[PDB]
C-alpha cells in the first residue's frame, strides 16, 4: 500500500548491528523497513541479517490473502506493536500450536495472534520452514541473510493501537459474554474458555478476537466495529525532507512547541511555521469494539485463526 | 497418503463379547504436538456414521462406556467391552492429524452363528429373457454361514471367468445366515453354443462342493 | 438437538454438475469447521472436502481437488459442496460433518449417482424352480429384476403375503451401466403344483410395475 516514512531498506552486510532509537517515528521508520522483525529474529532464532530487503514491511505475506488492516500502512500488527511496546511477541513453544492455512513453506519468521498473546517462530540464518511450519530446513535462498519481505508472514487481519485500559471487571464481564456467544468452546490455544464433560481436539478457529489488555483475549462474533481519530501525538510522524525520520530532540519541539512544518492536520492541532515536518499516519484511527452492551478501544482488534477445542458432551 | 488399514474388514460377533478393531496406519497419526487426531465412527445400516472415539481414546458424548479406544504411533485400536445389537454395523477409524484425512477400511460386526450348510439352488435362463438375446444364469446360495462361501461356474466343465456377478443378503435378522446369489451372464449364442452349467459352491459347512448344474436340454 | 440435513443428491450425468445443501440446527454453525464426506457403494468412506469456520480456509483430495468446490453461508448457517466434473467413481452417499479429524455430528447423507444410464424400466424374468432347485422338500424361486437403472425396485412376493424366505438380493451395477438383482423365496415342494408364487417390481423412477408368475 505504501509506507509511512521510510521505503524499503537496503542492507549491505547481515551483520550490521541493530541502532535501537527511542525516538517515535524513528521507532515507525524501523517499522516500515522490518527492523524490528529483523530484532526478534535474531533475538530469538540466531537470525544473522534483516527482512524486508527491497521490499519493506508494506511486503510481508498476510495468511488472509484479503487482509484488510494491510492496505492502512499504519495499523500496527502484532509485531509492530512489539517494537513500540504494546505487546510481547513471545517466542513459540512446543505448545504454542501452528495455525494450518498459511503457506509456510520457505518463510523465516511467521506470527499468529493466541488466544493468550502474541507467538512467533523463528528460523536460524540460512534456514527456512518447511510447508508445515515445525522445522527449519536448509534454504539456499537465505544463505544471504538480506532476505525480502515475503518471508515474514503475519497470520491474521489485525490492527494495533493504545488501548483504553478497562476495569477488569469489564473484561470478566466480556469474558462472561464470550462465554455464552461461544458455549460450544472448552479451550482456545490452551487457555480455559469454558468447562466441558468432553472436549475435542484442537481445531481451527477463525474468530474475531479482542485484546482489552488482560490475561487472553475476548473472542467475538456479534460485535460492531467503528473508527476514530484523537489526532494524538502517536498518530502524527516526523521527518527531515529526503533523509527520513527526525530525531527524538527534534520530535518534542515539532510536536509541543509547534515551530515544524507539517500536514494540514498537524498544523490545526499543533502548530506550523532545513526545519522537521510531521505529518499523519495513514489509518482510519483507533478502532473502538462494540460487544455486550460495552465498548472498548483495544489494543489489539483482529479476526485471526486459532486453535480451538469444542464440547462434545 | 495416511493409508488407515483396518482389521479385521468382517468380524463375526455374538452379544456380550468383546470385540476389537485395529487401524494401522502409514505413518505415524502423532503431529508436532503430540495430539492425535484418530477417531473411530459408528455406520449403522441405513443410519448416518456416528462418532464413537475420537483423539484415540476419549468418548464422545451418548456413547456408553462399553466403548473404548487405545494406541499411540501406527496402530490404533477400537474395543467394544460388551458388544450389543445397536453397536452392529460398520466401523470406520479415519485420521485427521495429516491431509488428506482417510478413513478406515471398515470393519463390518457380523452375528456370529453355527455354521450353516448353503442350499445350493441353480437356475438356467427363462425362454423370455433367451427371446432377448442374454442368458443369465442364477446359482443360489441359500442360508450359510459364516459369510465367506466360494462360487465357481463350470459351462460344459469350463471355469468361467468375467461372465459372474455376486449379490450377498445381509445377515438375516431371524437366523443370522447369509444368502448369494451368482449369476452367470451369457448371450444366447454362448448359452446356445454350450450344455452342462454347473455352479459349484465351496463353504465352511460342506463337507464336499456342491455342483448344482442343469443341462440345458431338459424341462 | 446438533442435526445436519443434507440435501441435492440425485440422478447427475457423468461430466455433469450437482451441488450438496448441508442445513445445520442445534449449534452454532459459524464456530465449527465442517466437511463433506462420501460413501461408495462399497461402503469405503472418503474424506471429500473441508472448510475452516469462516470459509477462509478450504481443503481437497486430489481426488477431488479442482472438480468440487466447498462453501458455506454462516449466514444461513449452510454447507456447500458444489461438484463439478463427476463420474461414476463419484456415486456415493455425501455426507456433511462438523468437523477436524472428528467428524462428531454427520447428515442424514444425499446419495449422489453419476451414471449416463437413463430411467429403464426392470424385465422381471421368472427363476423358476425345477429338480435342481429342490432340496428336502424346500424349492427355491425367484425373479431376475433385469435392466433398470435408476435404482431402487422394490420386489414383495404374492402381493406381500410371502415373507417366510423371501430373500431380495442387493442390486448390482453391471458394465452394461444398468442395475438388476434377483429376489429369491424358499417354499414347500408340494405348494409349488397348489400355490401361486407372483413376484410385484415396482420400479417407481420408470413408473414400471410388472407382476410376474414364477411357477414350474
Amino acid at each position: 500500500t505504501g509506507p509511512i516514512i521510510c521505503a524499503g531498506p537496503i542492507h549491505s552486510n547481515k551483520s550490521a548491528d541493530i541502532p535501537h532509537l527511542l525516538g517515535y517515528s524513528e521507532k515507525i521508520c524501523q517499522i516500515d523497513r522490518l527492523i524490528h522483525v529483523s530484532s526478534w529474529l535474531r533475538n530469538h532464532s540466531q537470525f544473522q541479517g534483516y527482512v524486508g530487503q527491497r521490499g519493506g514491511r508494506s511486503q510481508v505475506s498476510y495468511y488472509p490473502a484479503e487482509n484488510s488492516y494491510s492496505r492502512w500502512s499504519g495499523l500496527l500488527s502484532p509485531c509492530d506493536a512489539d517494537w513500540l511496546g504494546m505487546l510481547v511477541v513471545k517466542k513459540a513453544k512446543g505448545s504454542d500450536m501452528i495455525v494450518p492455512g498459511p503457506s509456510y513453506k520457505g518463510k523465516v519468521f511467521f506470527e499468529r495472534p493466541t488466544f493468550d498473546g502474541y507467538v512467533g517462530w523463528g528460523c536460524g540464518s540460512g534456514k527456512s520452514r518447511t510447508e508445515s511450519g515445525e522445522l527449519c530446513s536448509s534454504d539456499s535462498r537465505t544463505s544471504s541473510g538480506l532476505l525480502p519481505s515475503d518471508r515474514v508472514l503475519w497470520i491474521g487481519d489485525v490492527a494495533c493501537q493504545p488501548m483504553t485500559p478497562i476495569p477488569e471487571e469489564t473484561f470478566l464481564e466480556l469474558k462472561s459474554f464470550s462465554q455464552s456467544e461461544f458455549p460450544d468452546i472448552c479451550k482456545i490455544d490452551g487457555i480455559v474458555f469454558n468447562q466441558c464433560e468432553g472436549e475435542s481436539l484442537p481445531q481451527p478457529f477463525d474468530v474475531a478476537w479482542m485484546d482489552v489488555g488482560h490475561s487472553h483475549k475476548i473472542i467475538m462474533r456479534e460485535h460492531k466495529t467503528k473508527w476514530v481519530q484523537e489526532s494524538s501525538s502517536k498518530d502524527f510522524v516526523c521527518y527531515k525532507e529526503g533523509t527520513g525520520p527526525c530525531s527524538e530532540s527534534e520530535e518534542k519541539t515539532c510536536k509541543t512547541s509547534g515551530s515544524c512544518r507539517g500536514d494540514m492536520q498537524f498544523c490545526k492541532v499543533a502548530g506550523c511555521e532545513a526545519k522537521c515536518r510531521c505529518s499523519l499516519v495513514h489509518k482510519p484511527g483507533e478502532v473502538v469494539v462494540s460487544y455486550g452492551g460495552m465498548r472498548v478501544r483495544p489494543k489489539c482488534y483482529g479476526f485471526s485463526r486459532m486453535m480451538a477445542t469444542l464440547e462434545v458432551s | 497418503d495416511v493409508v488407515m488399514t483396518q482389521t479385521p474388514l468382517s468380524l463375526p460377533v455374538s452379544f456380550g463379547d468383546q470385540v476389537s478393531i485395529s487401524c494401522r496406519s502409514s505413518q505415524s497419526l502423532a503431529n508436532s504436538y503430540g495430539n492425535t487426531y484418530l477417531s473411530w465412527y459408528l455406520h449403522k445400516p441405513g443410519q448416518s456414521p456416528q462418532l464413537l472415539i475420537y483423539g484415540i481414546s476419549k468418548r464422545f458424548s451418548g456413547v456408553p462406556d462399553r466403548f473404548s479406544g487405545s494406541g499411540s504411533g501406527t496402530d490404533f485400536t477400537l474395543k467394544i467391552s460388551t458388544i450389543k445389537p445397536e453397536d452392529l454395523g460398520m466401523y470406520y477409524c479415519l485420521q485427521g492429524t495429516h491431509q488428506p484425512w482417510t478413513f478406515g477400511g471398515g470393519t463390518k460386526l457380523e452375528i456370529k452363528r453355527t455354521v450353516a450348510a448353503p442350499s445350493v439352488f441353480i437356475f438356467p435362463p427363462s425362454d423370455e429373457q433367451l427371446k432377448s438375446g442374454t442368458a443369465s444364469v442364477v446359482c443360489l446360495l441359500n442360508n450359510f454361514y459364516p459369510r465367506e462361501a466360494k462360487v465357481q461356474w463350470k459351462v460344459d466343465n469350463a471355469l468361467q471367468s468375467g461372465n459372474s456377478q455376486e449379490s450377498v443378503t445381509e445377515q438375516d435378522s431371524k437366523d443370522s445366515t447369509y444368502s448369494l446369489s451368482s449369476t452367470l451372464t451369457l448371450s444366447k449364442a454362448d448359452y446356445e453354443k454350450h450344455k452342462v452349467y454347473a455352479c459349484e459352491v465351496t463353504h465352511q459347512g460342506l463337507s464336499s462342493p456342491v455342483t448344482k448344474s442343469f443341462n440345458r436340454g431338459e424341462c | 438437538e446438533v442435526k445436519l440435513v443434507e440435501s441435492g443428491g440425485g440422478l447427475v450425468q457423468p461430466g455433469g454438475s450437482l451441488k450438496l445443501s448441508c442445513a445445520a440446527s442445534g449449534f452454532t454453525f459459524s464456530t465449527y469447521t465442517m466437511s463433506w464426506v462420501r460413501q461408495t457403494p462399497e461402503k469405503r468412506l472418503e474424506w471429500v472436502a473441508y472448510i475452516s469456520n469462516g470459509g477462509g480456509s478450504t481443503y481437497y483430495p486430489d481426488t477431488v481437488k479442482g472438480r468440487f468446490t466447498i462453501s458455506r453461508d454462516n449466514a444461513k448457517n449452510t454447507l456447500y459442496l458444489q461438484m463439478s466434473s463427476l463420474n461414476s467413481e463419484d456415486t456415493a452417499m455425501y455426507y456433511c460433518a462438523r468437523s477436524y479429524g472428528n467428524f462428531d455430528v454427520w447428515g442424514a447423507g444425499t446419495t449422489v449417482t453419476v451414471s449416463s444410464a437413463s430411467t429403464k424400466g426392470p424385465s422381471v424374468f421368472p427363476l423358476a424352480p425345477s429338480s435342481k432347485s429342490t432340496s428336502g422338500g424346500t424349492a427355491a424361486l425367484g425373479c431376475l429384476v433385469k435392466d433398470y437403472f435408476p435404482e431402487p425396485v422394490t420386489v414383495s412376493w404374492n402381493s406381500g403375503a410371502l415373507t417366510s424366505g423371501v430373500h431380495t438380493f442387493p442390486a448390482v451395477l453391471q458394465s452394461s451401466g444398468l442395475y438388476s438383482l434377483s429376489s429369491v423365496v424358499t417354499v414347500p415342494s408340494s405348494s409349488l403344483g397348489t400355490q401361486t408364487y407372483i413376484c410385484n417390481v415396482n420400479h417407481k423412477p420408470s413408473n414400471t410395475k410388472v407382476d410376474k408368475k414364477v411357477e414350474p
